């Protein structure tokens, strides 16, 4: 079908990607640098750490946001359905949350086995949550080498968007319920082999296993958090 | 092993993908004899793009076929430099530390083809009671084997003396030629040693003389 | 260019802590890797990410990196930790590999203990007789053996075996067996072995009587 | 030929008695065609047991020995057994070595 | 019939140092016993693990063996010690022998 579970696409995400510019994104696959050596602390220094200046007073807010990077757990994405396949650079990990991997598909649904060559190829991707079918929201390398992403909606002198967790700062709103991207928590993803080349500022999270449940399915996964100053278990 | 002649071309295999999923980097590192490792490059299978070392820019080129699951590195143009072991790593897809490095293969070339170097050897100038004097010459840094060394057009036999070839450290060959005459006769008769080297077609003479000296 | 260098060999005792540097410019904000190699076989991994160690690898290995160097340390080192030593990290896009290190430990000297078991009466009732020597738990391997009948040094008619290295002591056994016929035996009254070898002041004689007890 | 060994014993020392850690063994001679195997009382010792190459007979047979280093306070009630396999002749060989009476 | 060894040594060519590398030669000639050893000190210093030796076979009607000794030396060594000599010992020779050469090609 058009996803794919398990861990195994075959060949048909979309061969891409650009070699003009001399960043070299694409030659930094072999290996990653240091939290310190890369300057991430100018990057990562513009989003609100811990508690956000915010109280509360359910309902879904549209907006729009598609500008910043997607690098710190602060965002509000927007809603994908297609996408051209001209732009991407990489598989296209999909969130339910277990990863699946999208391949290129015909405009009517035909598979098709060009490794995104083709002018026409595009990739159907319709960001649904789980309880109706598809996945909560998913991330991919565009082709000029920047990471971008994609989701539902967030929920519901100061101000807060929640796309994931939001614990305390709503009437226990989830991940089964408001999560968008792979922001399990303000500090966990979702770990996936190519996590490390769409977040290469997550280098130092440790590893995790972990169970949830949504809807009325289990999933088994591994995702990865770093050591959170307040405390281990809740 | 085999020794690959100078100037042709090797390839290097490696397990690959066959068309799904990696999850793993491939690399390749040369090690010549006690000389430590040496990187030529990388490729993933997931992205077809290869990554090559500066140094061997030029006669590197790395190409998988996933039909039958194998990538392979071509080498090209050999020189007596690249005679070394072979490795083939394995290593996670983006944490850059190669792990399960396979078995080494080996490969070895023969230096090059070229003619010999002839020196002559001053004979003693000093005046001796016996009436001996020892006439040399001498060739080194030829390939390969053998030469052949005659003194004054093969008419001068009696004493000659030419000894074996001698293997040097940088991997050629070295070798002397000497006859000894009476003293008598070192300004009077014309000594020339003929060097013959077919495998280059080196025909040298040098005639051999005691030194100027006042 | 970026380049790594190391100490080219480093010498240590059994039981004791050796360490190994390799150093570069600023190299504490990369991500370095260390290989043990040992002669004729493939490299394997022994630290990866400075600290972080693999599965199969003794809690005896440790490793840092800091400023300009990273060290490499091994606690309680013994006979299987000698080999080469490499270093690597990544630069501008390029791989680098740290001139190795040659890691050699220095063995002991270990008196050999020396033992005569003179023929047996069952052998001699076949008419042959044999006297053996056994030097066994010594160390280097040159040790020679000396015979001697009644003050009459032996030439040839003996047979020498020596086994092979022991991995955790590092010493080595040896067999010297002495035939003759039986009215040759029957012919001479005092027997002796003879040892020289390093870690030994003196030659030492090991002898008995025959026909005695 | 197929021509089976012959054992022997290694008796230990007429006292050597001390902390001196005594040997014993069993010497194994004139067989063809290589190898045997030598195990100690029910094959179940390997604690300071050597068995050394097979050397090269005068007379192009084979010659090998097996020792073991036992306590000396031991020898007094425990016994030891030298066992001996050779396949070609399909011949197992046992013998005792205990240690010599030294009494006249 | 022990025969003693006659000792040469020749001096490097006034080619070779143009192409930065030096070849003393010393040349041990007919001498029957097989035994025999050479050591080159340069300048009253002895070396070795640089130096080479080849060696023939007696003749049809004779039982004298030949030997031949090269050491050689990197650019611009030759350019120093003054002083180079070979020794040899062999029997026969009352004692051991030097031939000794000034650099300066006196
Ligand atoms: C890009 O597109 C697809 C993405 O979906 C890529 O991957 C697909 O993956 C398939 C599975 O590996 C590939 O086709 C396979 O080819 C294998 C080759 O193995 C040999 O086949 C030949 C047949 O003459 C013989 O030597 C042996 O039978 C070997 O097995 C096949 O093994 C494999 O399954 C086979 O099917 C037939 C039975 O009907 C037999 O070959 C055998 O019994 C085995 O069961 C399959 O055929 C291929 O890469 C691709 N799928 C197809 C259908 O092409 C491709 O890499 C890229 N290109 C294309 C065109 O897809
Ligand atoms: C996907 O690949 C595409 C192309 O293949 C890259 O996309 C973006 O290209 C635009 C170039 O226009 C640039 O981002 C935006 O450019 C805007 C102007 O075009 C800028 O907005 C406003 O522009 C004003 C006039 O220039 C100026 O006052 C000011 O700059 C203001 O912001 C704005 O800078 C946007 O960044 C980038 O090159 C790129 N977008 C990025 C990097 O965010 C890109 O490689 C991929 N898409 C991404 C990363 O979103
Ligand atoms: C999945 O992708 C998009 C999501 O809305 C839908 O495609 C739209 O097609 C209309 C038809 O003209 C375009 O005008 C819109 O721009 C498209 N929407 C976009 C790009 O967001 C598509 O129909 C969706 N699948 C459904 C609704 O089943
Ligand atoms: C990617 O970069 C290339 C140069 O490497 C340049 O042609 C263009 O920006 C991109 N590719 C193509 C085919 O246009
Ligand atoms: C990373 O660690 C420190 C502490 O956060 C930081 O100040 C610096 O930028 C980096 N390295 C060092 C050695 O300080
Ligand atoms: C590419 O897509 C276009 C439009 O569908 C058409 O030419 C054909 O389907 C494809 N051709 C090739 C060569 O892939």
């Amino acid at each position: 079908l058009i996803n794919t579970n398990g861990s195994w696409h075959i060949n048909r995400t979309a061969l891409n990607c650009n070699d003009s510019l001399h960043t070299g994104f694409l030659a930094a696959l072999f290996y990653t640098h240091k939290f310190n050596a890369s300057g991430c602390p100018e990057r990562m220094a513009h989003c609100r750490p811990i508690d956000e200046f915010a109280q509360g007073w359910i309902t879904y807010a549209e907006g729009h946001g598609s500008d910043q990077r997607p690098y710190c757990w602060h965002y509000a994405p927007r809603q994908c359905g297609t996408i051209p396949a001209s732009q991407v650079c990489g598989p296209v990990y999909c969130f339910t949350p277990s990863p699946v991997v999208v391949g290129t598909t015909d405009r009517f649904g035909a598979p098709t086995y060009t490794w995104g060559e083709n002018e026409t190829d595009v990739l159907i991707l319709n960001n649904t949550r789980p309880p109706q079918g598809n996945w909560f929201g998913c991330t991919w390398m565009n082709s000029t080498g920047f990471t971008k992403t994609c989701g539902g909606p967030p929920c519901n002198n100061n101000t807060l968007t929640c796309p994931t967790d939001c614990f305390r700062k709503h009437p226990e709103a989830t991940y089964t319920k408001c999560g968008s991207g792979p922001w399990l928590t303000p500090r966990c993803l979702v770990d996936y082999p190519y996590r490390l080349w769409h977040y290469p500022c997550t280098v130092n999270f440790t590893i995790f296993k972990v169970r949830m449940y949504v809807g009325g399915v289990e999933h088994r996964l591994n995702a990865a958090c770093n050591i959170g100053h307040h405390h281990h278990h809740h | 092993a085999e020794v690959k002649k100078p100037g042709s071309s090797v390839k290097v295999s490696c397990e690959a993908s066959g068309g799904t999923h990696s999850n793993y980097v491939i690399t390749w590192v040369r090690q010549a004899p006690g000389q430590g490792l040496e990187w030529m490059g990388g490729f993933i299978p997931d992205f077809r793009t290869a990554m090559y070392a500066q140094g061997f820019q030029g006669r590197v080129t790395i190409t998988a076929d996933e039909s039958t699951s194998l990538a392979y590195m071509e080498l090209t143009n050999l020189r007596s430099e690249d005679t070394a072991v072979y490795y083939c790593a394995r290593g996670p897809l983006s944490r850059g530390y190669y792990d399960y490095w396979g078995p080494g293969t080996l490969v070895t070339v023969s230096a090059s083809t070229k003619g010999p170097s002839v020196f002559p050897l001053a004979p003693s100038s000093k005046s001796t009671s016996g009436g001996t004097a020892a006439l040399g010459c001498l060739v080194k840094d030829y390939f390969p084997e053998p030469v052949t060394v005659s003194w004054n057009s093969g008419a001068l036999t009696s004493g000659v003396h030419t000894f074996p070839a001698v293997l040097q450290s940088s991997g050629l060959y070295s070798l002397s030629s000497v006859v000894t005459v009476p003293s008598s006769s070192l300004g009077t008769q014309t000594y020339i040693c003929n060097v013959n080297h077919k495998p280059s077609n080196t025909k040298v003479d040098k005639r051999v003389e005691p030194k100027s000296c006042d | 260019s970026y380049v790594l260098t190391q100490p080219p060999s480093v010498s240590v005792a059994p039981g004791q802590t050796a360490s190994i540097t390799c150093s570069g410019d600023k190299l504490g904000d990369k991500y370095v890797s260390w290989y043990q190699q040992r002669p004729g076989q493939s490299p394997v991994l022994v630290l990866y990410q400075d600290s972080k160690r693999p599965s199969g690898i003794p809690e005896r290995f440790s490793g840092s990196n800091s400023g300009n160097t990273a060290t490499l340390t091994i606690s309680g080192t013994q006979a299987m930790d000698e080999a080469d030593y490499y270093c690597q990290a990544w630069d501008s896009s390029a791989l680098v590999f740290g001139g190795g290190t040659k890691l050699t430990v220095l063995r002991t000297v270990a008196a050999p203990s020396v033992f005569i078991f003179p023929p047996s009466d069952e052998q001699l009732k076949s008419g042959t007789a044999s006297v053996v020597c056994l030097l066994n738990n010594f160390y280097p391997r040159e040790a020679k053996v000396q015979w001697k009948v009644d003050n009459a040094l032996q030439s040839g008619n003996s047979q020498e075996s020596v086994t092979e290295q022991d991995s955790k002591d590092s010493t080595y056994s040896l067999s010297s067996t002495l035939t003759l016929s039986k009215a040759d035996y029957e012919k001479h009254k005092v027997y002796a072995c003879e040892v020289t070898h390093q870690g030994l002041s003196s030659p030492v004689t090991k002898s008995f009587n025959r026909g005695e007890c």
